[PDB]
C-alpha cells in the first residue's frame, strides 16, 4: 500500500 | 455554506471550492491516491491530517491527541454521497489488532460532534504506544463502497 | 499454582483443578458450547462473567467497568495452550462496528496486567451507549486456532 | 450463534 508519512500540527 | 474541514482557519465557502481551497492555501496537507493506504502519524509524544483520495473523491483523514486519540474519516462531499461510503481503520501490533468501521461523515457535520461523542477510533496512549514504532503510529485506512 | 480467574476468591491449585472448581463453586458463571457466540451483558449501569467452550478447552470471557469498560478472554490452559488461538471481541451498532483481536491471556498472566495496560476491547460508556440496546451490550466472540 | 444474557457481579 502507499504510505504517507504526517508531521503535527 | 461550508467551512474550512482542516483541523487556524476561518475561511468559509460552496461546496465545489473547498478542494480549491485546501489545494491552494493548506499545499502542506499530503494527498494519497488510493483506497487502500497507511497513515502514518509522527512523534505522538496535537493534529495530523492528510487526505485520501479515490472513486473520484476526497476523504479529510485526521488524527487528534486530546490523554485520547481520536481518529476519524471526514468525506469532502454532503451526506448523501458519504453515505455510500465505510471507512475502515486499523490499527496493528505484536499479535493485536483494532479495528474501527464506519461511515464518514461530511465535512458539513464536521468532526468535533463525532470526536466529542467518540464516534471514531478511540484509543488512549499505553494503547498508542502498544501500536507504534518509536512514537510513530501507523494507521491502516480503507475506503469501499456501499 | 494457579488462582481462581473469576473476576471474592481466594481459592489456590493445580491448572487440572480449575475446572472442577469453577464448576462446583461457581455455579453460576453460564456456559456456552460454540467458537463463534454472543456475550450478551445486562444493565451496563461491575464485572460481568461467563466462559465459552471450543477446541476442547475453556475461555473465560469478562466484561468490566471501572468511567471505562474492558472486555478480555482468557484460557483456562497454559500460555504454550493460549498461543496457538486468537480471539476477537466486535461491537456491532448502527453502520458503526468496533473490533479487538489479540492471543488469549492464560489464567497464569491473569488480567489486571492486561487491562491495566489497555491491552484488550477498551471502550468508554458513550461508546457503549452507542452499541447498545437498553442497557444491553452485545459483544460477539470468536475463537480460532492458529 | 448462540448467545449468552449475563447479569453483572
Ligand atoms: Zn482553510
Ligand atoms: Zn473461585
Amino acid at each position: 500500500k502507499p504510505a504517507a508519512v504526517v508531521a503535527p500540527i | 455554506p461550508y467551512s474550512c474541514p482542516c483541523p487556524s482557519c476561518k475561511w468559509q465557502g460552496s461546496l465545489d471550492a473547498v478542494m480549491p481551497h485546501l489545494m491552494h492555501q493548506h499545499k502542506s496537507i499530503t494527498t494519497l491516491q488510493g483506497e487502500d493506504i497507511v497513515f502514518l502519524a509522527t512523534d505522538i509524544n496535537v493534529d495530523w491530517v492528510m487526505m485520501q483520495s479515490c472513486f473520484g473523491f476526497h476523504f479529510m483523514l485526521v488524527l487528534e491527541k486530546q490523554q485520547q486519540f481520536f481518529a476519524i474519516v471526514q468525506l469532502i462531499g454532503t451526506r448523501k454521497q458519504a453515505e455510500n461510503f465505510a471507512y475502515r481503520l486499523e490499527l496493528n501490533g505484536h499479535r493485536r489488532r483494532l479495528t474501527w468501521e464506519a461511515t464518514p461523515r461530511s465535512i458539513h457535520e464536521g468532526i468535533a460532534t463525532a470526536i466529542m461523542n467518540s464516534d471514531c477510533l478511540v484509543f488512549d496512549t499505553s494503547i498508542a504506544q502498544l501500536f507504534a514504532e518509536n512514537g510513530n503510529l501507523g494507521i491502516n485506512v480503507t475506503i469501499s463502497m456501499c
